[PDB]
């Protein structure tokens, strides 16, 4: 079971602050340290700081401007990171990781995508992508779903509630006028559709919305 | 069981406790100090033992005030503990020799 | 602070060939180097700890070597699932630091 | 208070004095020697303790004649002091055992 | 004798931007590096001691980092009053030595 649970996203206005959480499960030792790593789009892993919950002591990366404050709650086994007075430079995925006091990060959280912007949250509109009438099919058929007009990132697209993983491409989003848009592609044996159902599940953590969209032949 | 043997045992258990707490506390004190190497528990425990025995290879050592204070406690606990075993051995030999001399 | 240099930034190999990633530390760090795999949109994943010790759940084609300042992460017979970014990380001295990462292309 | 306990205490206070004077004097002796590291009081005090306990990590040590002479005094004072505590512990155990033997 | 290299000799930055001064020691000196600020016709003034420890009276936008041979003095959001020369100085080995200094231009 997931050892470290982090919220998917957080929208923050420039100047404002946010408190990210990291709920841990599994084995817990007094020698455990919870670390936080920052990763900006396209860049590498940058260490932010660490904290030892059993004692409450926290250390921070001295090479970068201090934006975080780490605390921990032993009773709820949760570690927190307060990011304050953010700017677009603080927009990135923030991972929490657990180290058993022996130097390596044995487990990482899924990460929370933080977006620092003035724009407003906007859930995505999900439209189906079924072949046209004159489209000739082969031994395989390609279907998809359009995820348009959302903010901020990200969205998680699955097929048939995750049971359909092979033959799936979810293209990187494209930003235009404070709104993102992407499409996801799925390919299955032409003989299996529409006999066997195909549905895309779109989760947009920033707005707590998860919508489904069944792909049916055009007619 | 005579006193000296009891104190020896107690000294030993206490040393073990000092080693474990010392290892834990050294890491706590040293993390946060750029350049520190006494920062993971396994090697910290080894550092605590070679400190308690005063061998001090120099492969690991504290660079902070509190790490160093923790080191002093470990050193003193080790010296005291082993010194106490020596005193117990002396008492044992003194007793045996007094008997052998018919006193 | 220990600088970890991962060069080249990108490695291209044909399917099935053996590939090696380089990690050079700015000073000697014994075997306190760890390797992570990060696939597109995924979180980092531990592959090798302390330079050469294997982790359970990780394919056997993954191995690491080296000590001192030079380390290597090797993949015997690379396959599509190996496509990702690879990072080294040191835990010899505070603070822990990460290398810039090398991408594997097939 | 028996003699050995009194001497132990005195040995301890004296060691503390030797450590402080040793730290002060080491700096005085070492500054002026290109390459010397035993040149600031805080770490000199730490050097004095790890010398008195004979741990000798090797992170710091004197390079001059007088710095080394100062080191010898610290070493001897430490060895003597801890050795004296051991002797006091032995006396304590010897006394207790003589009683327990009804002598 | 420990040589402290401060390069570049001059740093130009736009108002409000973060700036970083480099100080490289000819050999490892732990964190025994200190930073001073000297304005035109003024005397040197202590900014950071032991590489990263702050001094009272010094603005919070001033911070330092590094250990070993490489050190950095950073100013978060530089302003006019920061215009001056910046020197690093080592106290790890005798004799104490100073770097050549870096000028900050806005
Ligand atoms: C005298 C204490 C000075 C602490 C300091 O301002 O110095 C703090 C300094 C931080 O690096 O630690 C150090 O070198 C100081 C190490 C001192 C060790 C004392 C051991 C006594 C037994
Ligand atoms: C014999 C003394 C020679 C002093 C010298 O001409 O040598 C002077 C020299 C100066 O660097 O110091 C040194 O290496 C000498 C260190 C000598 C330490 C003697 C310790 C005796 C107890
Ligand atoms: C002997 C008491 C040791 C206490 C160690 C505390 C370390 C705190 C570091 O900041
Ligand atoms: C035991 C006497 C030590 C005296 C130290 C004097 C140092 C003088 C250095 O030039």
């Amino acid at each position: 079971q997931v050892q470290l649970q982090q919220p998917g996203a957080e929208l923050v206005k420039p100047g404002a602050s946010v408190k990210l959480s990291c709920k841990a499960s599994g084995y817990t030792f007094t020698s455990d340290w919870i670390h936080w790593v920052k990763q900006r789009p396209g860049h590498g892993l940058e260490w932010i700081g660490e904290i030892i919950p059993s004692y409450g002591r926290a250390n921070y990366n001295e090479k970068i401007q201090k934006k975080a404050t780490l605390t921990a709650d032993k009773s709820s086994s949760t570690a927190f990171m307060q990011l304050s007075s953010l700017t677009s430079e603080d927009s990135a995925v923030y991972y929490c990781a657990r180290e058993r006091g022996d130097g390596y990060f044995a487990v990482w959280g899924a990460g929370t995508t933080v977006t620092v912007s003035s724009a407003k949250t906007t859930p995505p509109s999900v439209y189906p992508l079924a072949p046209g009438s004159a489209a000739q099919t082969n031994s395989m058929v390609t279907l998809g779903c359009l995820v348009k007009g959302y903010f901020p990132e990200p969205v998680t697209v699955t097929w048939n509630s995750g049971s359909l993983s092979s033959g799936v491409h979810t293209f990187p989003a494209v930003l235009q006028s404070d709104l993102y848009t992407l499409s996801s592609s799925v390919t299955v044996p032409s003989s299996s559709w529409p006999s066997e159902t195909v549905t895309c599940n779109v989760a947009h953590p920033a707005s707590s919305t998860k919508v489904d969209k069944k792909i049916v032949p055009r007619d | 069981s005579a006193l000296h043997w009891r104190a020896a045992g107690a000294a030993t258990v206490l040393l073990v406790i000092v080693l474990l707490a010392g290892s834990y506390l050294a890491v706590l004190a040293e993390r946060g100090a750029p350049g520190a190497q006494l920062i993971t528990y396994p090697r910290a425990l080894w550092w605590s033992v070679e400190t308690a025995t005063c061998v001090g290879y120099g492969d690991l050592y504290p660079v902070t005030l509190w790490g160093r204070l923790v080191a002093v406690v470990v050193m003193v606990a080790g010296i005291t503990s082993f010194g106490l075993v020596t005193a117990a051995l002396a008492t044992w030999f003194v007793g045996r020799e007094q008997e052998r001399r018919g006193h | 602070d220990i600088l970890l240099t991962q060069s080249p930034a990108i490695l291209s190999v044909s399917p099935g060939e053996r590939v090696s990633f380089s990690c050079r530390a700015s000073q000697s760090i014994g075997t306190d180097i760890h390797w992570y795999q990060q696939r597109t949109n995924g979180s980092p994943r531990l592959l090798i700890k302390y330079a050469s010790e294997s982790i359970s759940g990780i394919p056997s084609r993954f191995s690491g070597s080296g000590s001192g300042t030079d380390f290597t992460l090797s993949i015997n017979s690379v396959e599509s699932e190996d496509i990702a970014n690879y990072y080294c990380q040191q835990s010899n001295r505070w603070p822990f630091t990460f290398g810039s990462g090398t991408k594997l292309e097939i």
